[PDB]
């Protein structure tokens, strides 16, 4: 169970299914305030495609729900993205993460 | 643990005069309200979000600083307690988020228009935008200041601020009730947007200023018998003189005789003499003559009544056939010819005219009027409710020479009457020279209150500078030595003085040169002193008053010195900047009180750690050695363990058993003998503490009430934000046995009730779980050892060693590591400024559109976040 609040308005029109290839321009903060992950400092757009099992799937049904120019924040469980330990290095096990993402382009 | 960084932005804040206070008796009515439209803010120039908010906040605590700072980097509006801040999605007040219920939230995008309204008596922060105002208001909070219009903006952002009706026009018209914000305007100062606690301008060739000396909520309030038998009847005389003077130049510019009274008409029934005055008119003149004789002894003016003669002998004035009307009768004024003006009066008839009229003041206030650039008379509303010194030049001589009519009559008549803080602008310490010679100038605009010279690079800014064996320094304001006390030598300035110090350390001459000529002392020596060790070499300091303007001389390119080339050019001195690949950057102090650790070498305060025993736990206290003769100043320390314990995030909503699965934790305070236990002050203090002065107390703390609801009005939670969480050690206290007093953390669900000598107390406080708190106490010791914390537990309840860090979490034993050690707050630090800032300016085109900020920097910045305290 992930909430969504939007930040900015954007479409309505376009939300992605299977057979999409689609463009995330992310940010990522736990919930204690302290920056982790990022596109801002790529200068790249994180370019991927829905069905792929490419993102965890706390992230791959709320990619889904989205449009064009639309800024929203969502909010992980930590039971939807790396339970027991994850990634070494990068989270602590069972911490919660806070993504607010903006879609650039492609649908 | 470790310290971890990210690129941050640069924030500053533009604010207008506008200060709206409050007191028992104030001029103010209490309902004030304006807006923000936006058109022109980019949607993500940098890497991170573009800090975009509005807000209000008090004087005393709030100033952004571009460098340095609590959070992560970049504060502005919403950052601290003291303002209000809100971008659409949440409203920040003391690095917080809270979620906002409204149709069709959003930030601040462009062709939109963002406010929020404000009223005094009560408290009430209501926000409005688009059409419907948002479900989310702050109220309880302490108002000691007065209140200002601030913006927070990024890089990349021109907003325009919809000032009033005056030079605006409002899109939204504002309540039954509440009034613009475009008459809270002082009279003399034109309205004028200026950067709070600005150091810096930029001029024709950066300069740089102190701080801004701020009105103080004391000044605007308006503050204030026998009857002697020899001017009794002579206090009505002078009301007829004073009807004299009031017909004379009266029917020399208009006013004629008649039955009525009318302003257009010109009409006067008191134009014959004081006789033909009616009843409440001579009244009138009465009380005010009785107003005024009351104050004549209320100062200490020894007044007597003498020479009988000259009083009887003084004719009136002579009449002209000009002078006199088409009613055919004449005033007869007392001809003053005779009187001179005199000095020592002139300064007392200036505080008399005050001493009459903020009586005035009081007394229009205490029926209920208000103040504004505009009167109305259904509206109760005047320019007339000022303090006089706030007051304008307009209204200073008709007030004190039509008043002035009287003062030198009665000495005609025969009776004689007898008569923030400083900043210093250093370089780094890297820069620094130990053999050469060097040399900079000042160019002093304004004459104030400089200091120019060489110090030491161990410099304590703790000592005002001048007085302490670190700094040479000059005084020109009344020109003398300060160095181990104060001796003549030199001149005053003058307003755009340049004035530079050179030393030669070959041989040790200090040589301080005036627009190129030398000065000597009076010995006739053109060099100040010798005998100077170099040791660890000089820096160029400088120091900046209260309010004033001067920038420090550089010389990077040889033709930027003036008065260079027409002394010391030749002997073989140099300027500072011989081979500079890029400006220099020069540290000032802040007037930003925080902590700082506790040297051991220190004279007046010590702390040291116990061992451990089995009956007492391993603990610290504090113990004074020079509590008695010389110069023992004390005042009330502000001690403070500098680690924090963070509580669980989402809450739950002996026996080794029941001890491993519950989160409390409980210390102490225990006071020693002979101490007042009126003035401690037991507790837990947030990060968000900037302030320090000398008789703080828990009346003096503040705390925001938080809520926000539905739409209908119904509430749906309660939020407290505060950042004392502490109690009065003399709540339920030559006493011979010592107290108790304790605070406990329950980590779950974030109650903290507090416990006093194995009873629990009434007081209890709540608070947002992802915040942190210190444990701190504030303690004035009234003899030697007085405050000892304890390492403790009891039998039920782990110690704080468990919540300290994770490797030791659920071991009992108590023991206490000398990284945690006593913290003191000392109310000067050292930040930097960069080389680089915000070329911020102000623009506006029509009248009814509003002065516009504009910004084109762009800049980001290398900040860390050290997250044991959490100070970027």
């Amino acid at each position: 169970g992930v909430e969504i609040e939007t930040i900015s308005p954007g479409d309505g029109r376009t939300f992605p299914k299977k057979g999409q290839t689609c463009v995330v321009h992310y940010t990522g903060m736990l919930q204690n305030g302290k920056k982790f992950d990022s596109s801002r400092d790529r200068n790249k757009p994180f370019k991927f495609r829905i069905g792929k099992q490419e993102v965890i799937k706390g992230f791959e049904e709320g990619a889904a729900q989205m449009s064009l120019g639309q800024r929203a924040k969502l909010t992980c469980t930590p039971d939807v993205a790396y339970g027991a330990t994850g990634h070494p290095g990068v989270i602590p096990p069972n911490a919660t993460l806070i993504f607010d993402v903006e879609l650039l382009n492609l649908e | 643990l470790l310290l971890q960084t990210n690129l941050i932005n640069y924030v500053t804040s533009i604010r207008p005069n506008i200060f709206v206070g409050r007191a028992e008796g104030s001029t103010q009515y209490g309902k004030w309200y304006f807006e923000v439209m936006v058109d022109e803010v980019v949607p993500f120039l940098t890497a991170q979000a573009t800090h975009l908010r509005v807000g209000w906040a008090l004087t005393e605590g709030y100033s952004p600083y571009p460098g340095g700072g609590e959070g992560w980097g970049g504060n502005g509006v919403g950052d601290d307690l003291y303002s209000y801040g809100f971008d659409g999605l949440h409203l920040w007040t003391g690095h917080v988020a809270r979620p906002v219920t409204s149709p069709g939230q959003h930030l601040l995008a462009p062709e939109d228009v963002v406010s929020c309204c404000l009223d005094l008596s009560v408290p009430s922060i209501s926000f409005r935008i688009n059409g419907c105002p948002v479900q989310g208001v702050f109220e309880a909070f302490n108002l000691d200041g007065l209140f200002f219009p601030v913006v927070s903006f990024s890089a990349g952002v021109k907003v325009r601020f919809l000032l009033g009706g005056r030079h605006g026009e409002f899109k939204f018209l504002p309540p039954p009730g509440y009034a613009p914000c475009h008459e809270a305007v002082l009279p003399r100062e034109r309205l004028r947007l200026e950067p709070i606690k600005e150091y810096r301008r930029e001029g024709p060739r950066p300069h740089l200023v102190g701080p801004s000396r701020c009105l103080s909520h004391t000044d605007f309030v308006p503050c204030p018998i026998v009857l002697p038998p020899h001017l009794e009847r002579i206090r009505e005389k002078l009301a007829e003189n004073i009807h004299e003077l009031w017909a004379l130049t009266r029917i020399e510019q208009g006013w004629t005789y008649g039955p009525v009274r009318d302003d257009n008409k010109r009409l006067h029934p008191c134009l014959v003499n004081f006789h033909s005055l009616p009843e409440p008119e001579r009244n009138y003149n009465l009380q005010m003559s009785g107003e005024t004789l009351k104050t004549l002894l209320a100062l200490g003016c020894h007044v007597g009544m003498a020479d009988e003669k000259a009083e009887d002998n003084l004719k009136k004035t002579k009449l002209p056939k000009t002078y006199m009307m088409s009613n055919g009768y004449k005033p007869a004024p007392l001809d003053l010819s005779h009187v001179r003006l005199t000095p020592a009066q002139t300064t007392l008839v200036d505080r008399l005219a005050e001493n009459g009229h903020n009586v005035w003041a009081r007394d229009r206030v205490a029926q209920g009027w208000s103040y504004s650039a505009v009167q109305d008379i259904p509206a109760r509303r005047n320019p007339r409710l000022v303090p006089y010194r706030l007051l304008d030049e307009a209204t200073k001589r008709s007030n004190r020479d039509s008043l002035c009519q009287a003062v030198r009559t009665l000495l005609g008549y025969g009776y004689n009457i007898e008569p923030d803080r400083v900043r210093i602008f250093r370089a780094e310490k890297s820069y620094t020279v130990q053999s050469g010679r060097w040399y900079f100038e000042f160019e002093a605009v304004t004459t104030g209150e400089m200091r120019v010279g060489w110090a030491r690079p161990e410099l304590r800014p703790d000592v005002e500078l001048g007085a302490d064996e670190l700094a040479y320094v000059f005084n020109g304001h009344r020109g003398q030595r300060w160095h181990l006390g104060s001796e003549p030598f030199g001149r005053p300035w003058q307003s755009g003085d340049v004035v530079g110090c050179m030393i030669d350390l070959t041989e040790n001459t200090i040589i301080f040169t005036l627009n190129g000529e030398v000065l000597m002392s009076d010995s006739g020596s053109e060099t100040a002193f010798r005998e100077i060790e170099i040791g660890d070499g000089f820096l160029p300091v400088c120091s900046l008053g209260p309010g004033q303007v001067g920038h420090l001389n550089l010389g990077q390119d040889v033709s930027s010195l003036r008065f260079f080339a027409i002394c010391g050019l030749q002997e073989g001195f140099e300027p500072f900047a011989i081979n500079m690949q890029r400006p220099v950057t020069t540290w000032f102090s802040k007037s930003l009180p925080q902590f700082e650790p506790v040297p051991p070498e220190h004279p007046h305060y010590e702390v040291a750690r116990m061992d451990g025993t089995v009956d007492t736990p391993p603990c610290l206290r504090l113990a004074h050695r020079t509590w008695g003769s010389q110069n023992s100043l004390v005042e009330m320390l502000f001690l403070r363990l500098s680690l924090p314990v963070q509580f669980h995030q989402h809450f739950r909503c002996d026996d080794p058993e029941i001890i491993l699965n519950t989160t409390t934790y409980y210390y102490s305070v225990r006071v020693f003998a002979g101490q007042e236990p009126s003035c401690v002050w037991v507790g837990w203090v947030t990060p968000d503490y900037h302030q320090h002065d000398m008789n703080f107390d828990l009346s003096k703390v503040r705390a925001v009430t938080v809520t926000m609801g539905d739409e209908q009005g119904n509430v749906h939670s309660s939020l407290k934000c505060s950042n004392c969480y502490m109690v009065w050690g003399g709540d339920f206290v030559i006493s011979h046995t010592d107290l108790v007093i304790g605070c406990l953390v329950d980590l779950a669900t974030g109650l903290m009730t507090f416990t006093a000598n194995g009873k629990e107390s009434n007081t209890f406080f709540q608070v947002e779980p992802n915040t942190k708190l210190f444990p701190a106490v504030f303690v004035l010791p009234t003899h030697q050892n007085v405050i000892q914390f304890e390492l403790g537990k009891q039998k039920n309840i782990m110690p704080l060693s468990a919540a300290m860090f994770l490797s030791e979490r659920k071991n009992p034993a108590p023991q206490c590591p000398p990284r945690l050690e006593v913290q003191m707050l000392m109310p000067v630090s050292w930040s930097r400024m960069p080389n680089h800032f915000l070329q911020v300016e102000t623009r506006r085109a029509g009248e009814r559109l509003g002065w516009a900020v504009q910004c084109q920097d762009p800049l980001t910045m290398m900040a860390l976040h050290i997250p044991e305290e959490n100070r970027c």
